[PDB]
């Protein structure tokens, strides 16, 4: 994951102040929100009619959190993003049918809430190492697909 | 936009395709599977396989909405209105994968007609398949 | 396309950028440099450094774009007809630039307005970048 | 780039038989006219204005060859096509400035192009492992921006 030494600080440092009940819940809510299209996978979870049904589902929370707790393996795999996620990969892939180009849309999503929640602390440098990391997460994530 | 050479081209080309059409939208689709796999995400439903009648009989009805906006290749946005409900509100297809289905359209297209797939007719058929792409994705999020 | 609703999220988020229009944008250009670097193969004329002038300048360009567009969100092709000549025309911007930046204003005013940058405004400013960028972009070849 | 010992047989075979000199010319004219924008890179090929101009520029047909010999080198070397291609990575970015979506539109006129000169041996599966490899040339001819 060509992440620079003080780049892989950058991201670390401020994930250790990530609250995941929130972020997890904002990311995967501002999704199905901003891109209803995705709302197809969850039908399960309920009532997703308006931003705030979504917002409140406890479903979305619950579920953005564990999502959130994926991410936190990858960061502490850096190096080996493909052997952490094959499984998460197989599963996208052959039991839920997602199209690769969705992780796209939440990496994107995630970032947006990182800034939301930082401000002024989420520069235009910890901006590009994020990407990367999103980006390597959503390859990561679609290595599997046959 | 599709200006009147471009029009032109197309009806000549699509013409040439006559009676294997279906052929073609099958042997697209197998194209588009083997080349693409994330496609497959859209079909998991379907029978997969080479020589699979699923897909003979899909890739018949994708090249039958295609000579049919051929022939109503002035109104598109009317004639392909059911097939664009169906794609961005009901499939929720991303529009990505239109790229990479007309992409297929024209690999077939070339290894079947030699003689007409010139610079030309290629560029205008990739018009074409554009206009098409984008009216069956215009209400998609 | 673009709600009534979407229409008002816009204005009202927009009009609290206010006077910090040009430093948004400006910051926007920065944040989508580092972290999409082929951007910068539109802008090789540039000095690129941080906190350069040009692309102070140039951000102030295109956040004075962006609220023309705002004023005329009902009749966006004709405002940005010249712009669209511009990107498609002269300079032949790739489409695909046009998300990159996209988001990055969208991460900038999240980063600057907490208050307002809320789920439904946050749909809405985003159906409203890609609606630019589709005239912008609408006759690219 | 996973390209299995079959995939890697078909492509190899079928390019044996392709005429470069010529080839090169096609995919290289195919791309300037239907893709009208990446025009804006060879101002000094003279009149592009139509497609027999285009097609039939010496200066194409001479440029066209020149890319396609580079494309052999690297179906030499598909074990490191980062390699082989940082060089001329660095050129397009540094010298030519030009953005690498415009690696993934030739990549797949060259597709047609061999689909058109072989019509029934390019069959799916032969597509399907040329799609691999344009793709792996069009990430390494990326991998140096900066
Ligand atoms: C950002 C990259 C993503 C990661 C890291 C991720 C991770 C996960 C994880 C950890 C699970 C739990 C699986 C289990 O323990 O059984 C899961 C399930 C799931 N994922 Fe993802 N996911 C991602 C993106 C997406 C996207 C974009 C979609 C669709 C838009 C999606 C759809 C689903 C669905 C429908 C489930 C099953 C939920 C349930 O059990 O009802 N995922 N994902
Ligand atoms: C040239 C563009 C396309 C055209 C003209 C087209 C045309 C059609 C037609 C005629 C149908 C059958 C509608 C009916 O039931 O009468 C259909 C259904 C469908 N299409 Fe498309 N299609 C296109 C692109 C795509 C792409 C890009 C995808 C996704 C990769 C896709 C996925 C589907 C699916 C999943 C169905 C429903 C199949 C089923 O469950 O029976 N199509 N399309
Ligand atoms: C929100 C979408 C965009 C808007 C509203 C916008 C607006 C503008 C404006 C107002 C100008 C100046 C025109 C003038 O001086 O009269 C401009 C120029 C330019 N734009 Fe954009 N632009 C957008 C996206 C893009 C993107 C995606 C690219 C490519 C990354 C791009 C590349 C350029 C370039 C290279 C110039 C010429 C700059 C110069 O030489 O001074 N623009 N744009
Ligand atoms: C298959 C991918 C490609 C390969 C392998 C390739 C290879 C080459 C080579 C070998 C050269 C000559 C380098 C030199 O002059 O020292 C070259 C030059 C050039 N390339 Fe590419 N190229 C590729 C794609 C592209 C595309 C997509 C574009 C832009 C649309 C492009 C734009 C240029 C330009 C403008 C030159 C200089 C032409 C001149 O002499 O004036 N290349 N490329």
């Amino acid at each position: 994951m060509h992440l620079t030494p003080e780049e892989k600080s950058a991201v670390t440092a401020l994930w250790g102040k990530v609250n995941v009940d929130e972020v997890g819940g904002e990311a995967l809510g501002r999704l199905l929100v901003v891109y209803p299209a995705t709302q197809r996978f969850f039908e399960s979870f309920g009532d997703l009619s308006t931003p705030d049904a979504v917002m409140g589902n406890p479903k979305v929370k619950a579920h953005g959190k564990k999502v959130l707790g994926a991410f936190s393996d990858g960061l502490a795999h850096l190096d080996n993003l493909k052997g952490t996620f094959a499984t998460l990969s197989e599963l996208h892939c052959d039991k839920l049918h997602v199209d690769p180009e969705n992780f796209r849309l939440l990496g994107n999503v995630l970032v947006c809430v990182l800034a939301h929640h930082f401000g002024k602390e989420f520069t235009p440098p910890v901006q590009a190492a994020y990407q990367k990391v999103v980006a390597g997460v959503a390859n990561a994530l679609a290595h599997k697909y046959h | 936009v599709l200006s009147p050479a471009d029009k032109t081209n197309v009806k000549a080309a699509w013409g040439k395709v006559g009676a294997h059409a279906g052929e073609y939208g099958a042997e697209a689709l197998e194209r588009m599977f083997l080349s693409f796999p994330t496609t497959k995400t859209y079909f998991p439903h379907f029978d997969l396989s080479h020589g699979s009648a699923q897909v003979k009989g899909h890739g018949k009805k994708v090249a039958d909405a295609l000579t049919n906006a051929v022939a109503h290749v002035d109104d598109m946005p009317n004639a392909l209105s059911a097939l664009s409900d169906l794609h961005a509100h009901k499939l929720r297809v991303d529009p990505v994968n239109f790229k990479l289905l007309s992409h297929c359209l024209l690999v077939t297209l070339a290894a079947h007609l030699p003689a007409e797939f010139t610079p030309a007719v290629h560029a205008s058929l990739d018009k074409f398949l554009a206009s098409v792409s984008t009216v069956l994705t215009s209400k998609y999020r």
